[PDB]
């Protein structure tokens, strides 16, 4: 996260650790939907152009944690996974269309304190939340610029995107599947995600029930933190009919 | 740099 | 489930965190 602040203690409790066992090093960020499952983007396990193709005894997931590094004895849990799901239409040789992935977990995380899993939104709360100006937060352990690494997990609040502003900020297609948030060059505040915050959360708190909504998953961005260019998010609700087919499926 | 994990994790 | 989005050590206290205020301003 660039520019970004530590995050509170239990600030994100459905904030996921993607880890890899060999060598032991972060992944990517994800989110607890469930006991059971965790939600990251598809380009976290699946990524041909730079030889990333994970299998399940590839990885582990850490929940719970706050220190980047550490390990948080008695506060985080680490779980194996039993199964990957990809889209089936994620769009890896283009633009990262549908970059969304499901993990489910060998068996159920306990919940506590520090692990909570975040809310998917339904359609009403998606409408109403997924407007230009709204802000959301994202979250993650990722590289602090561009061109170093943050001792705990850091946040940002930042504004969701006016799609016309969006598509011109980028010679890449854009799709309905995909939003973009950050600040522009003339509103003076900036920040965006960064290498290592990928398949991490955007979330918003619904100002109608005071629940946590996650409304995107951290996808790609033209560098981390540049003047006229946004990060881009995947659309959770746009793709929520295939997370419940998954989940109805193979639960 | 990261603290190992504990081994029961990794087996 | 039921109880999803609702973080132990701020919903479930009825403590707000450090910038939530921001977002919820910005619900405009
Ligand atoms: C063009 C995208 C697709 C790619 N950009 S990139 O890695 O920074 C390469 C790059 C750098 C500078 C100018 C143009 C391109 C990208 O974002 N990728 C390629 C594979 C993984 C993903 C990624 O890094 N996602 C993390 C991310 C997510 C968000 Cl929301 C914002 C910034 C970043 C960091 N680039
Ligand atoms: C990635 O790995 C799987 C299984 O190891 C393999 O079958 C697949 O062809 C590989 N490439 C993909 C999914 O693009
Ligand atoms: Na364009
Ligand atoms: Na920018």
């Amino acid at each position: 996260i660039v520019e970004g602040s530590d995050a509170e203690i239990g600030m994100s409790p459905w904030q996921v650790m993607l880890f890899r066992k060999s060598p032991q090093e972060l992944l990517c960020g994800a989110s607890l939907i469930s006991d059971r499952w965790v939600l990251t983007a598809a380009h976290c396990l699946l990524y041909p152009p730079w030889d990333k193709n994970f299998t399940e005894n590839d990885l582990l997931v850490r929940i719970g944690k706050h220190s980047r590094t550490r390990y948080e004895r008695n506060i985080e849990k680490i779980s194996m996974l039993e199964k990957i799901y990809i889209h089936p239409r994620y769009n890896w040789r283009e633009n990262l269309d549908r970059d969304i992935a499901l993990m489910k977990l060998k068996k159920p995380v306990a919940f506590s304190d520090y692990i909570h899993p975040v809310c998917l939104p339904d359609r009403e709360t998606a409408a109403s939340l997924l407007q230009a100006g709204y802000k959301g937060r994202v979250t993650g352990w990722g590289n602090l610029k561009e061109t170093g690494q943050p001792s705990v997990l850091q946040v940002v609040n930042l504004p969701i995107v006016e799609r016309p502003v969006c598509k011109d900020s980028t010679r890449i297609r854009i799709t309905d599947n995909m939003f973009c948030a950050g600040y522009k060059p003339d509103e003076g505040k900036r920040g965006d995600a960064c290498e290592g915050d990928s398949g991490g959360p955007f979330v918003m708190k619904s100002p109608f029930n005071n629940r946590w909504y996650q409304m995107g998953i951290v996808s790609w961005g033209e560098g981390c933190d540049r003047d006229g260019k946004y990060g881009f998010y995947t659309h959770v609700f746009r793709l929520k009919k295939w997370i419940q087919k998954v989940i109805d499926q193979f639960g | 740099d990261f603290e190992e994990i504990p081994e029961e994790y990794l087996q | 489930e039921a109880d999803c989005g609702l973080r132990p050590l701020f919903e479930k206290k009825s403590l707000e965190d450090k910038t939530e205020r921001e977002l919820l301003e910005s619900y405009i």
